[PDB]
RNA sequence: CGGGGAAACCCAGGUGGAGGCCUGUAGCGAUGCUGACGUGCAAAUCGCUCGUAUGAUUUGGGUAUCGGAGCGAAAGACUCA
RNA sequence: GCAAAGAUCUAACGGAGAUAUACUCAACAUGCAACGUUGGAUACUGGAGCGGGGAAGGAUUUCGUGCCAACGGCACUCGUACACGAGUUGUUCGGAAACUGAGCACAACGUUAUAUCGUUUUGUUAGGAAAGUGAAGGUGUGUCGGCGGAGCUGUUCGACUGUGAAAAGGGGCAACAGAGAACCUGGGAUUAUAUUCCAAAAAGAAAUUGCAUGUGGGA
RNA sequence: CCCAACUGCAGACCGUACUCAUCACCGCAUCAGGUCCCCAAGCAUAGAAUGCUCUGGUACAUAGAGAAAGGUACACUCAGGGAAGUCGGCAAAAUAGAUGCGUAAGUUCGCAAGAAGCAUUGGCUCUGAGGGCAAAAAAUUGCCAACUCAGAACUGCUUACGGCGGGGAAUCCAACUGUAUAAUUAAAACAUAGGUUUGU
RNA sequence: AGUGGUAAUGCGAAACACUUGCCAGGUAACAAAUCAAUCCUCCCACGGUGAGCUUUCUUUUCACCAUAAUCCACCUUGGGCCUUUUUACUUUCGCGUUGUUCGGAGCGGGGGCUCAAGAUUGAAAAAUGCAGCUCUUACUGUCAUUUGUGAGUUCUGCGCAUUAAAGCAAAAACCUGGGGUGU
């Protein structure tokens, strides 16, 4: 996996071709952007809440998000 | 282990004490108290109890002023300046429901962290 | 109770290609994974010496390949096989024992 | 199995241009860096393979 | 077998995994593409 | 799913404490050879390492000089020294005879 | 165990095949002779050792 | 590292860890009971005792040498009971 | 005779396998003895294990359901028995493709009335012409840089052919423990397979080949 | 056409169940025999010895009743004597761990040697000794872990788990370690280093 | 049509590009014992969750408390080397090991270069695993938790590497250079 650093980077990245999904994991204290690409899944983190809202707003609708939450064994199976 | 130990010293072993202290246990009977189970002079004799068997620097009874026993509003409170484990206030609550006998009736359980509490098996 | 492993590829004897470790996994599972296999790096050569180069690291084959040329090797001449002792000793000899062959031919051709 | 020590000797290719390697058995005192010298004209030093 | 599944049944054969069975035959498990539902061909087929 | 059953290590755990007072270690308990409980190269070893490093650390709080040091060096391999507190008795002859010829 | 030759597995899928017992059916031709087979094998008994 | 001695050299503590070295597991063998069994568990096994156990050591797979021939630290041993 | 490896006990359920009775008679003195499962009790193996893996060898003994004629030297309701139906999933694991070793022996040559014999790795076949591969250069095509006035001349790199430097020593096999080898966690994914199965939030994170397209830098 | 950062597509072939043994293999068999490799817990203890135990596995080996003689044993004991038994101390008994002291002839000076022999050993409560780190005669000041040895006082013994050399004086043979008659002979036989001779 | 540093040697988005025309080295590639010992294992401590015992003792006994490949940046130990001081070694040198060493053919000291094993930080990744618990049925939801100067441990240091009249395979494949192409 790679780590982006910058906002810029995170953009260019979200905006290639194979960016199928964007996953949002929201931990206590930062937020995780984690851009599935073909090769590679980039992760920008954002430690600051007002910030990361910004981000998840900014993020093109060409793109799909997804909410990254704990999925059970109900609703996998089968 | 630095200093080698003596028999003799079994009758006082050093207990850790809190640099910032006031740790509290709480010990909620309200539910046996509510159904009648817990009265009030097994109240008295629950927090009795806890005054007389909590071991203190290894004596048991001599609580001092750094071990306080508070029952307010149907629940047990333990304030301490000395590093006691939880897991010590949940042994001591067995041994007073195993000599009332009712350790098949009421089961302790934990809610939250530095609160125990009492309730009937399922 | 030490837990007890067992060998995972179909490669079930204790030889110097077939070393493992003993791996806890996330799920609390005792694995044998195999030791990748070591180089012992670029040296100078056996008549030489057989010391081991600076500058150079020690890969084995899919990790030598895959390398930048400079893992391997320094901007000396001979960077990568002869060591600063042993290239300016070369340069050295070179230029003195030329420099004999000129006094000595001069010589013949004076006589 | 053999009790006397091989040296391993150098040589350019008279027609080539590669190293040649000979390995033959080292008389005693023959050191590594040492100059063999074979032929007609080679001088009588220890080392050296001439004419009888 | 994912040219033969394309002829025979229309479908896309996103993975084909072959054993040969104890009794000398070889069984293929064919998976198909999330544009092809299995249940539906499996009807056409007439192995419902 | 059961629990596993006990094994307790309570009865160990209170014969270490007596142990490590120094009960059930006398001669009557030894079963084995005195250089097969501790052997002798693990208590040279020990020694000389510790005499070794006390040397250095006086060399580097310049209590004493390259000179004395490797006097002491040497004298200390040679099994002059039975431990940390008779080596530094031996600098501190040294130090007070310095003193005297200054 | 884990290693055979294709050629050796495919010479045990066909015993495997073969050990099977008589069709009832067959018991119940005009001319018949057959009643159970002859050939049947066990792992135990016989070895076919391929 | 010390102590003697003119010298030659000698004498003491420690360190070190050699050896077809010792005791002893696993392994490899097979001394005695002339034990058990002797239509056996077994067409040579079982028990205790015993030899060796860093080496001329034990062992897997592969490979080479056979019938008047092979191979043998040599018993006419062994070469699919 | 069925005596080495200590050892089983209890209740309930299951089962045809019971608590099975002319008269007399309350029950003992007239249905015995033995099974499988589950829960308890007791014990053994004691990490050089009646533990979990694999090679050789075996080849369906694996799994589920049914079944008790014969077989498991006593028993069976159990079974590695019998019947029926299933089960083995790989770019990365092992092998091969693709390495050499102790070695083998096809070709070649020789021998033999007889090839079904010999040589065939001490760098290496054969009296022995065993190379079909190709540095530069010449000829055209494509991709370029450069000068002069999209075309031409010379020039770098790829393809194409008539001249051809240099490369001595035929072709193979022989290691599933030597060399070599790009994947490893989670799973509610089975009755039986799983670093092999999982499909868009692939639970997922990768690493590697072989080709192409586009962007960027040279030509 | 050559390079990097990607990306798109493709990733063929065989093996894969189970076993690996007091029942899956060889021995006519589900035979106390044989069969390569990996992982290997706690306590006692020098410990992969031996004994017991948590995890994993197992209660499978025809069983029940039950003091005849005579047996077999990975079972014991025996007064007094002590090898008088017997071809012969066969078999059994016996010694035994650790620590200290002490140890003969002979010798290739390495040994012999654990020669031979005396002594101690428990449990408790103490006391010494053996260290690491940090702090400006720091030759002191704090804090702290893992064990070991030595010495006392008190207090016991029915000498009480397992595991664990009996020793000495001589003679004959072979120097030694090794090998060796699978299935009656392990020896003094064979090998050996050392010595000599021969052919070239 | 590479480039920086006195040097050890550094720098990769693609001209620091092509090299099996040719040549030469290296990896593959082999090794005792002692001593340190990695992953892991077992023990301690510290603390939570559940369970066992509780006439009487036991701040108690038992279980669990996990972090896979692949990448990012990168101070601890050990080795090799560079530069500077060498007025470094004797009637008496110094550095270092448990251990047999070493030094004007350059020891020690200052400052650096490099290599090998590891920390440490992050992406992966908690979204997983485990255990408990709450609501109340559905293989249902919500919620709590995630130190060792100890003993082993051959991965590693570690080889021109062992007894030795014993001196411990090869090859494919790959790596770098020398010449040359680019010119
Ligand atoms: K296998
Ligand atoms: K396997
Ligand atoms: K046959
Ligand atoms: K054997
Ligand atoms: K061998
Ligand atoms: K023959
Ligand atoms: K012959
Ligand atoms: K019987
Ligand atoms: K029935
Ligand atoms: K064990
Ligand atoms: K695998
Ligand atoms: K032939
Ligand atoms: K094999
Ligand atoms: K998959
Ligand atoms: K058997
Ligand atoms: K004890
Ligand atoms: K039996
Ligand atoms: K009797
Ligand atoms: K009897
Ligand atoms: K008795
Ligand atoms: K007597
Ligand atoms: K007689
Ligand atoms: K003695
Ligand atoms: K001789
Ligand atoms: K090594
Ligand atoms: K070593
Ligand atoms: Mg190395
Ligand atoms: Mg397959
Ligand atoms: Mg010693
Ligand atoms: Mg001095
Ligand atoms: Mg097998
Ligand atoms: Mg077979
Ligand atoms: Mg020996
Ligand atoms: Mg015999
Ligand atoms: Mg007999
Ligand atoms: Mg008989
Ligand atoms: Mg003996
Ligand atoms: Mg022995
Ligand atoms: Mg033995
Ligand atoms: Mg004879
Ligand atoms: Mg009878
Ligand atoms: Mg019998
Ligand atoms: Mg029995
Ligand atoms: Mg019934
Ligand atoms: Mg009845
Ligand atoms: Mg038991
Ligand atoms: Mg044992
Ligand atoms: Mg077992
Ligand atoms: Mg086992
Ligand atoms: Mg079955
Ligand atoms: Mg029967
Ligand atoms: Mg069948
Ligand atoms: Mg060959
Ligand atoms: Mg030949
Ligand atoms: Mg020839
Ligand atoms: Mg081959
Ligand atoms: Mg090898
Ligand atoms: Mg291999
Ligand atoms: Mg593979
Ligand atoms: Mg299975
Ligand atoms: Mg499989
Ligand atoms: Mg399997
Ligand atoms: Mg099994
Ligand atoms: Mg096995
Ligand atoms: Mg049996
Ligand atoms: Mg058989
Ligand atoms: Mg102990
Ligand atoms: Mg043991
Ligand atoms: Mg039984
Ligand atoms: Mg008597
Ligand atoms: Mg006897
Ligand atoms: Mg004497
Ligand atoms: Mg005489
Ligand atoms: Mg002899
Ligand atoms: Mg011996
Ligand atoms: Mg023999
Ligand atoms: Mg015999
Ligand atoms: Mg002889
Ligand atoms: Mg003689
Ligand atoms: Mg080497
Ligand atoms: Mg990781
Ligand atoms: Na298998
Ligand atoms: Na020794
Ligand atoms: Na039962
Ligand atoms: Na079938
Ligand atoms: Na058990
Ligand atoms: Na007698």
């Amino acid at each position: 996996p790679r780590e982006i650093k910058t906002l810029k980077e995170f953009l260019a990245i979200c905006s290639r071709k194979d960016a199928r999904c964007v996953k949002v994991k929201h931990n206590p204290s930062a937020t995780k952007f984690k851009v599935r690409c073909s090769r590679y899944l980039y992760t920008l983190v954002v430690n600051d809440k007002k910030k990361a809202d910004k981000i998840e707003r900014s993020i093109h609708p060409s793109v799909k998000k997804i909410a990254v939450t704990a999925r059970s064994h109900a609703k996998t199976n089968a | 282990v630095a200093v080698r130990a003596k028999v003799g010293s079994r009758s006082y072993v050093r207990q850790k004490q809190l640099a910032k202290g006031k740790k509290v246990f709480k010990i909620d009977c309200s539910i046996p108290a509510a159904d009648g189970i817990f009265s009030e002079d097994v109240l008295g004799n629950f927090e009795q109890f806890f005054q007389d068997n909590t071991k203190l620097n290894g004596r048991k009874g001599k609580l001092s002023d750094k071990v306080r026993l508070s029952m307010n509003d149907n629940v047990l409170t333990i304030s301490t300046t000395m590093a006691y484990r939880k897991k010590y206030f949940k042994y001591l609550t067995k041994k007073f429901l195993k000599k009332k006998d009712l350790r098949d009736w009421i089961r302790i359980l934990a809610t939250g962290k530095g609160t125990y509490q009492l309730k009937y098996f399922n | 109770s030490c837990p007890r492993v067992q060998y995972r590829r179909r490669m079930h004897y204790a030889t110097r290609g077939n070393r493992m470790k003993m791996v806890r996994t996330p799920g609390n599972k005792l694995v044998m994974q195999k030791r990748a296999k070591r180089s012992q790096g670029i040296h100078t050569p056996w008549v030489l010496g057989h010391k081991r180069l600076g500058g150079t690291k020690a890969l084995r084959h899919i990790d030598a390949r895959l390398a930048s040329r400079h893992e391997k090797s320094v901007s000396r001449a001979y960077g990568g096989v002869l060591s600063h002792d042993q290239v300016r000793d070369r340069v050295v000899r070179a230029f003195l024992v030329e420099e004999q062959r000129i006094v000595k031919q001069a010589l013949k051709e004076h006589s | 199995g053999r009790g006397a020590a091989l040296a391993r000797v150098e040589f350019r290719h008279p027609y080539k241009f590669r190293r040649v390697k000979e390995l033959m058995v080292a008389p005693e005192g023959m050191f590594t860096g040492q100059s063999v010298f074979c032929g007609q004209k080679a001088p009588l030093a220890i080392g050296n393979v001439l004419p009888l | 077998i994912k040219k033969a599944m394309r002829k025979l049944y229309q479908v896309k054969a996103v993975k084909v995994n072959t054993l040969i069975r104890p009794d000398g035959l070889k069984k293929a498990y064919i998976r198909l593409s999330a544009a092809h539902d299995a249940l539906d061909t499996a009807n056409k087929i007439g192995l419902v | 799913r059961k629990p596993v059953k006990v094994h307790s290590r309570a009865r160990w755990r209170k014969m270490k404490e007596a142990k490590d007072m120094g009960r059930h270690n006398g001669v009557g308990r030894r079963e084995g050879s005195r250089e097969a409980r501790m052997p002798s190269k693990e208590l040279w070893m020990r020694r000389l390492r510790i005499l070794r490093r006390l040397l250095r650390k006086y060399r580097a709080d310049k209590k004493i000089d390259r000179h004395v040091y490797r006097d002491l060096y040497m004298r200390a391999k040679g099994n002059v020294f039975r431990n940390k507190r008779n080596l530094v008795e031996h600098i501190h002859k040294i130090k007070n005879e310095k003193k005297k010829e200054r | 165990g884990r290693f055979k030759p294709l050629a050796v597995k495919k010479k045990y899928a066909k015993k495997m095949n073969q050990n099977k017992p008589v069709p009832y059916w067959i018991r119940l031709r005009t001319g018949n002779r057959i009643k159970w087979n002859e050939k049947r094998r066990h792992w135990r008994r016989t070895k076919l050792n391929y």
